[PDB]
């Protein structure tokens, strides 16, 4: 059908999908450069186009038995790699979007669904203390973290009720790609790249995997691209 | 109704007639008789 | 890292005297702290959980306050067996960070 | 100057009142407003999108095990699945959804309903399911020749990988209550029950063990009035770190 | 009632791994998060880290990161730390105590083992 | 489509409908979108004009009511006679978990202190006059009831007694941003002391509260409450609402009940069986 087939070129980098379903809009919203009257900083952006605009694939996870989810924050998944590390580490401001492309797929014979969810200002808690969750176990880098309780997403809050962000499916039966589109999702019109985390993404598990055909590893391969990236604030890096 | 003698416009009372909706950003946030 | 500044790292006092010890936090840590006792022996007792009040079977001597960002351990009455490496905790966020200990002698 | 006399009410605090009272900072210029994405001006265009119902919910089902309802071939025909109860106020499937939730902050509903099951099993697996909705005034249907005389929807697995089961809107009244009657005429909303159409079947290859997951959402007519505090949130005893903000 | 013992720790040769048990009695196991506390001759405290005992949920100081592993088992009701690149630096007292949210952690503790290694 | 919508929509009615190629009644929620199915094209229905209003679901109606943020009750006698409260809506569950159902928040607060006295375990009730001030973050705090940092010269004040009727003040929107942020994901300061989340420092500063009359008569209680009714509210991006129960005001740290409803495994109470009903 039209909308089951998608193709992605954003830069060098290029994505094909034989299964899809109509790729997701964050609230309706499509990524953009800052405008001259929401603009604060009044030094001159840079904007690097195609160097920071392009997919960067993340490493692929393992979907098992008793896997309970995976999350990945940005920018902090990206904040290592490619020309888009560098101008974050460069620079004291960004402003971008983002778009998220999973590819989970299967034999005709597997069954199982994924949901594929962008949290918003993801405040993540922990189980049974009272003491406010570390540095480090917020920030995981390029390999993300690990759901402990998905079933209240960690936070608290409802798994049931996770469909109020944008979100899309994969269903091992219907569709073997998820794509979400985000836009720049914040108070600030710029913010401080190390910090602060705009978006949560969360794959999550509501109907494991399971066949009577002989086991094979199923990955679960997620592709990042920034849009609309600006930086101000040039300096010398971090690292 | 709504006396505000105040000069500040931040204290007036609230106000409570923004009947605009677009649930469709939620409820069909995507681009476009079966759909697949 | 928020770091515990105890202060004094030392001190002399003689018996029946008030002493005090104050751990300074940098990041505001709220009310979550631990006042925590360690015998010679190595074994460690705690005294006074979240700064308000006391664990149960541990004498009246120890009392605690927050006055700013100080943190006050105040005994009343000093005894033969209370002279013992003190410290303070902070449960308030991770990593978890103890100060840096006192010391108590007697005068001679 | 200008004679007046009080009334009653006259110096009450009423949390619910509408006034405007004297700023304490005088020429104070917030930010300019910045344009953010997903703005809700209303919370009916929260309770319109569609969450997961946790019909699997039992003492042998734990976590996330809860939002899925296990179909397996069944070896009898004309088989009951599933029952879900449709009390929002009680403790139900109903309870954890977005609908569910915001409507508890409100004593009367009103409008249609509409459940979404999508069918998790492997491409291979094809069945029939029948989605029947049975107005209140009666006990549940046990049977589906009894469950058909009601509103239903057959349903077939194929490449769309779920329905819409409309609960339409049927009262004598404008709204219901909540109120913790659950057969109250004013209240008891009526059953909604799956049988197996035909039979699930699936290849040797295939799992046979598939789950169905269950979805709820208001329609454009719901409607919610006379708000009221929400019963899901209780008294917390030791609330940390409270103490601490009064110095 | 409650008690926190954790025996051994006697001689291990540098280079090598040494598995600290400590065992915990008294209460529910998996309703309260366990500590770790290593203390130097030098009489001062550094925190190895804490295990979520509902599950395997580990945090760790940033200066124990891949020195330090910690790990339990549910039935046994006890807490095991696993210590690698084992040098003289690493020789002290080790500290494991209890936790949790209601009324504050570190409300109990344990012996503690004295490391020495021979070289 | 961004439209007017001041009532609930009317229904048309229908016929009966057999026709290839269209269903209506079949819906993709991997594209995540809410089933477009209408109750026209599932049964078959008659015309009905739906009168009802939606007015009272709006934001700024739902999130605008006067609901406790602070209770402080402070000993009157010879000593002390004033707090010092960090301004935060996390204290109390029933105000914080309404606002938590949204992650920004644009709002004027409309703050109200209701004060009551009582007598320590009869002659007469005082009327004593109590001092409210606000203090924004990086001032002085004042240590003493007849400190010098009363005197308030710039910082904004209110004098009130216990006879009047309540005092009402209008706090604007204070926000250095565009917008409250309910959660924040990360950290403030540069270095690694910052506290994740909110922290009790930027928001909103401090408020505090003595009462003006030296120590006179003997002791009775004082009871300040505080109450907040935002107004003119933008809200963005709704989240799930909470379902355990809170344990650190600082913090979105979770535990549990012990048994459902409300536990961590299982969040609605359980029944026998999916098949299991009268």
């Amino acid at each position: 059908y039209s909308d089951r087939v998608l193709q992605l070129k954003l830069g060098n980098s290029a994505i094909v999908t034989q299964e899809a379903a109509n790729y997701c809009c964050a609230y309706g919203e499509w990524p953009n450069y800052l405008p001259d009257h929401e603009a604060v900083a009044i030094d001159k952006p840079t904007q690097p186009e195609t160097a920071t605009d392009r997919f960067y694939t993340l490493k692929s996870v393992k979907w098992e038995t008793g896997s309970t989810g995976w999350w990945w924050k940005l920018p902090d998944a990206l904040n290592n790699i490619g020309m888009f590390g560098q101008n974050v580490q460069h620079h004291y401001l960004y402003r971008s979007g983002f778009l998220i492309h999973v590819q989970c797929n299967a034999t005709k014979f597997h069954q199982g669904a994924l949901l594929v969810v962008a949290i918003p200002e993801h405040q993540r808690g922990a189980h049974n203390t009272n003491t406010s969750p570390g540095f480090d176990d917020i920030m995981k880098g390029e390999e993300g973290g690990t759901f402990n309780h998905p079933y209240v997403l960690d936070d608290g809050t409802s798994l049931a009720c996770a469909t109020i962000f944008p979100h899309q499916w994969i269903n091992l039966r219907t569709n073997n790609s998820a794509t979400i589109v985000l836009p720049w999702m914040n108070a600030a019109p710029m913010d401080f790249p190390l910090r602060h985390n705009q978006w949560t993404l969360a794959i999550i598990p509501v109907v494991p995997l399971g066949t009577r055909t002989t086991s094979s590893m199923v990955p679960i391969t997620v592709s990042i691209a920034p849009m609309c990236c600006e930086f101000n604030g040039l300096r010398h890096a971090i690292t | 109704n709504q006396i505000n003698f105040y000069k500040d416009s931040y204290a007036a009372s609230a106000s409570k007639q923004d009947f605009s909706q677009d649930p469709s950003k939620f409820t069909e946030p995507v681009v476009e008789a079966p759909v697949l | 890292d928020i770091q515990m500044t105890q202060s004094p790292s030392s001190l002399s006092a003689s018996l029946g005297e008030r002493v005090s010890l104050t751990c300074r936090a940098s990041q505001d840590i709220g009310s979550s702290l631990n006042w925590l006792q360690q015998e010679p022996d190595g074994t460690i007792k705690r005294l006074i959980y979240a700064t308000s009040s006391l664990d149960s079977g541990v004498p009246k001597r120890f009392s605690g306050s927050r006055s700013g960002s100080d943190y006050s351990l105040t005994i009343s009455s000093l005894e033969s067996e209370d002279f013992v490496d003190y410290y303070c905790l902070q449960y308030a966020s991770f990593p978890l960070t103890f100060g840096a200990g006192t010391k108590l002698e007697l005068k001679r | 100057g200008v004679p007046t006399y009080l009334l009653p009410g006259s110096g009450q605090f009423l949390t619910t009142d509408d006034h405007s009272s004297a700023p304490a900072l005088p020429c104070f210029n917030p930010t300019p407003e910045m344009h953010i994405p997903g703005q809700v001006r209303n919370m009916l265009e929260v309770v319109q999108v569609e969450s997961m119902m946790e019909i699997n919910n039992t003492e042998s089902a734990v976590g996330m095990e809860r939002l899925k309802v296990d179909i397996s071939a069944l070896t009898d025909v004309d088989q009951l699945l599933f029952n879900i109860p449709l009390d929002i106020q009680l403790d139900g499937p109903l309870r954890n959804t977005l609908v569910g939730n915001i409507s508890r902050y409100y004593t009367h509903w009103s409008g249609s309903l509409e459940m979404t099951f999508m069918f998790c099993g492997s491409f291979m697996a094809a069945g029939k399911l029948i989605l029947c909705y049975t107005p209140p005034g009666g006990s549940c249907p046990t049977t589906r020749e009894t469950a058909m005389l009601g509103t239903h929807i057959v349903w077939d697995f194929g490449l769309q990988s779920s329905v819409t089961l409309i609960i339409p809107w049927i009262s004598g009244s404008h709204y219901r209550m909540f109120n913790n009657d659950a057969k109250s005429t004013n209240a008891n909303v009526g059953y909604v029950t799956c049988f197996m159409q035909t039979n699930l079947i699936v290849p040797s290859e295939s799992s046979d063990t598939c789950s169905l997951i269950g979805f709820i959402a208001a329609k454009d007519d719901f409607s919610l009035r006379l708000m009221r505090d929400s019963p899901d949130i209780g008294q917390l005893d030791h609330l940390h770190a409270a103490e601490a903000a009064y110095q | 009632q409650v008690q926190l013992q954790q025996p051994g720790a006697e001689l291990v040769m540098p280079g090598a791994s040494v598995k600290m048990s400590c065992k915990a009695s008294g209460y529910t196991f998996t309703d309260y998060w366990m500590h770790w506390v290593k203390q130097r001759p030098g009489q001062g405290l550094e925190w190895i880290g804490a295990i979520d005992t509902s599950d395997s949920y580990t945090t760790y100081n940033r200066k124990f990161k891949g020195k330090a592993t910690l790990t339990v088992d549910e039935s046994s009701s006890t807490a095991y730390m696993q210590l690698i690149s084992l040098t003289s630096e690493d020789s002290a007292v080790y500290y494991c105590a209890r936790g949790g949210g209601g009324n504050s952690p570190f409300a109990y503790w344990g012996q503690g083992t004295l490391v020495t290694v021979s070289a | 489509i961004e439209s007017i919508i001041k009532t609930a929509t009317d229904t048309v009615k229908s016929e009966i409908n057999a026709e290839l190629g269209v269903v209506p009644s079949l819906n993709a929620v991997e594209t995540g979108a809410t089933s477009n199915t209408e109750p026209e094209e599932a049964i078959q229905t008659r015309t009905v004009i739906n009168q009802h209003g939606v007015s009272e679901t709006l934001v700024e109606n739902f999130l605008s009511r006067a609901a406790l943020v602070s209770k402080r009750s402070f000993e009157y006698k010879d000593h002390k006679n004033f707090f010092k409260w960090t301004i935060n809506t996390r204290s109390f569950v029933q105000l914080r978990r309404k606002l938590e159902l949204f992650t920004y928040l644009r709002f004027d607060a409309e703050i109200t202190i209701l004060t009551t006295v009582a007598v320590n375990g009869y002659v007469g009730l005082p009327d004593l006059t109590l001092q409210a001030m606000f203090v924004p973050t990086g001032a002085l705090t004042p240590e003493k009831q007849d400190s010098f940092h009363w005197q308030s010269g710039s910082n904004a004040s209110v004098f009130f007694k216990i006879s009047d009727p309540p005092a009402r003040i209008t706090i604007p929107f204070m926000c250095i941003n565009s917008a409250y942020s309910v959660f924040y994901d990360g950290f403030a300061g540069f270095e690694k002391n910052g506290l994740y989340g909110i922290n009790p420092a930027d928001t909103i500063g401090n408020l505090c509260v003595r009462i003006v009359n030296e120590h006179q008569p003997v002791g009775f209680t004082v009871t300040v409450r505080v109450y907040m009714k935002p107004k003119h509210i933008k809200a963005w991006a709704p989240r799930p609402p909470r379902t355990l129960p809170y344990m650190s005001i600082a913090n979105a740290n979770y535990k549990g009940k012990e048994r459902a409803p409300n536990a961590l495994s299982a969040i609605i109470g359980n029944r026998d069986s999916v098949k299991t009903m009268p």
